[PDB]
């Protein structure tokens, strides 16, 4: 009842945690050209699911998966590049600057209310064992 | 055997 | 037993108390998934059913005895999000807090109870 | 398994190579 | 001892052989486990004070109030046999 | 089965 | 003893989550130490095993000049990491502060009680 | 086994402290030319290591030495400066500036969240102290 | 005398507590005093010590002064990083050992009026 | 076992 | 000795010399 | 056996 949401919040705070690092990687690379191999870097972003391990509908979220953006790869004109395909084109990340700040902002605050309700739900697990004693 | 246990 | 009549009301509400706050607590943990829906209980209607079974017979000492084992309604959405999440920060945060109160309003009515009680018999 | 569950065995090492 | 010796090799006799209830028997037995609940529940105590790895603080205050509820139980029996005596022993013959 | 949080499920694009 | 076997449950499992609370401390303190794997043990699977085995064989002490047995144990289970990381370090910080508020907490309902079963003991006993 | 938590996070404090104290020296000192023998000033780090020879294989952290980087020195063009080599190049510092304010944070927030461990545990061993009331 | 015998381990083990404690109140103290070495006591061999192991004037007479009669190995704590004033407190171990030394004093004060309690509590009748 | 927390061992480095 | 522990002698004095004789 | 215990201490200074 009241002990699950430990592990919902707990839950919660990791998924924030992998969405911010998600965002810090984004922005992090949004100018890089090639990975360890050829192949340009493809934005990423995680995948929120609800996590209800019984039937009972809801619960906690989990990050099902980390999936890269399919959206068209931005190209620059550099023929001198070995990277360049037949047209002289470089394939540049699609990173959205302003998305990633913002993913970046809400994620620090959604990591905060979680943090305020697993500090209030302790404080109420505490007192409920003073219970008649 | 992999992470066998 | 009659020791449970006088306990039932507030352990009941207690324990519903207790499971609101969970479901509050799951609708801000899944604030950003979106095509999440916010749950929530009537807390007066299920109280009622609650305060409102057949062990099964042992025949002898190897019989086995019998093995025990709510409604969610969906918040009414106020701002229409892009993602389908209906999860709103200042309604449900509201909320927590006044779940949170009135879980600690039923620990200090159970407790003066059980105190009451308990000083009935000292002697 | 699950990201934060308990295993018998180590997790395998993690090295970032500048080229494959 | 020799004789101590010749005891224990009787006994081995009374071993190939075999192949008186008395109060103050039982209660020499219940005083001394729970004298020897005490001792145990001191000496954990003093091995801990002095620092010895292995040996954790809850543990100490358990079996120091188990110790306590021992030796309450065996004053608690002590006074209902002692009142029991007194009772016994005042009737006029 | 909830999807991406945040910019990229925010933003107007169109079905497919 | 009847006195021990009443109490054992909750005394062990005291025991236990004392010695969690030290391996989530180890966990917590090596946060930035490089290449060290987060460590715990499964609560409920080392309780039984406890419970069912007993807390091995003790010598025979022929003589009081004897020198009885001296000394000599849970599995320590790898904990999944949630995110690489490159110095090798599985410690998720998050995950640890929430483990380790939980079993501060669980460590208080069983001091509460355990002090409870005692405190009902005492007032039978007392006249 | 709650008293080795004493020992486990003073450990900690103690190794984080002297993590922040090098972070201190070498951000200080990033732009020393000499040292008092007239060699430049390698910028030093810590060696962390597990403290599991009083126990198994849970224990504190341990600072085992300082290392001096052997990064080469960056090298600046001074030939009238006296400590230049035969082709005019002296030695200066290593230090990444940023790293070390990054390392500083964390020895910091580390820092903090050992002394909140070592607080909840004193917590709770006094009130184990009053077991039984 | 065997009330003192019984009861000497944690008495004397709670003198020495205290004894430590004083010490590393006054480590604290002088915190930022230059050339000041912390100073701390092993409490195991001390404690052993005392446990193993002045002359007052003869009043003959029943009128005169009583007069007067008038001991722990000082161990150096060894110092974690070196400083330009000379001074070798480490604040964090000091620390440490502060909360650790006033939690073993309670404990020692809870046990020995637990040994009390059970005492008195056999007597009461 | 360990080496240098932090900054010295999260960066991409050669092999050696 | 190990470093936050006991020893029985004085750590030798503190001294930082801003240029080597 | 003591001096003054900030600035005045903690910085290098040329010898006596």
């Amino acid at each position: 009842a009241l002990l699950n949401i430990f592990d919902i919040a707990g839950s919660a705070l990791a998924a924030q945690s992998k969405r911010l690092n998600v965002a810090a990687s984004n922005l992090a690379n949004a100018d890089s050209v090639t990975g360890p191999d050829g192949q340009p870097y493809r934005a990423k972003q995680v995948v929120f699911q609800v996590d209800a391990a019984p039937g009972q509908a809801t619960g906690g979220v989990k990050v099902a998966s980390v999936i890269e953006s399919q959206a068209p790869e931005k190209l620059v004109y550099e023929p001198g590049n070995p990277l360049a395909d037949a047209n002289g084109y470089v394939k540049m990340p699609n990173v959205d600057v302003v998305g990633e700040m913002v993913n970046t902002m809400s994620a620090s605050r959604s990591y905060q209310a979680n943090i305020e309700v697993l500090n209030t739900v302790k404080s109420m697990m505490l007192k409920t064992l003073t219970l008649g004693q | 055997a992999g992470p066998r246990s | 037993d009659r020791l449970d009549a006088a306990l039932r009301f507030q352990q009941e509400a207690l324990n519903l108390r207790a499971q609101r706050q969970e479901i509050l607590a799951a609708n801000i943990a899944n604030a950003d998934t979106p095509g999440y829906q916010a749950r929530d209980i009537d807390f007066a209607s299920e109280l009622k059913k609650v305060m409102v079974g057949v062990a099964l017979t042992l025949t002898s000492s190897h019989h086995i005895p019998a093995q025990a084992v709510v409604d969610l309604l969906y918040r009414v959405p106020d701002q229409p999000s892009l993602d389908g999440n209906t999860v709103d920060m200042d309604r449900e945060r509201t909320q927590f807090a006044d779940n949170s109160l009135k879980y600690q309003m039923g620990l200090t009515v159970l407790g003066s109870q059980l105190k009451g009680m308990m000083n009935v018999l000292q002697g | 398994g699950v990201p934060g569950a308990l295993s018998n065995q180590p997790a395998p090492p993690n090295e970032a190579p500048i080229a494959t | 001892a020799i004789q101590g010796i010749e005891g224990v090799i009787s006994q081995l006799q009374a071993t190939a052989m075999a192949a008186t209830v008395s109060f103050a028997g039982q209660l020499h037995a219940a005083l001394d486990r729970i004298s020897d609940r005490q001792a145990a529940a001191r000496v954990q105590a003093e091995k801990f004070t002095l620092g010895e790895p292995g040996i954790a603080l809850n543990d100490v205050m358990a079996d120091m109030q188990k110790a306590s509820v021992s030796m309450q139980m065996g004053i608690q029996v002590r006074n209902k046999l002692v009142a029991a005596y007194q009772e016994v022993m005042s009737m006029q013959v």
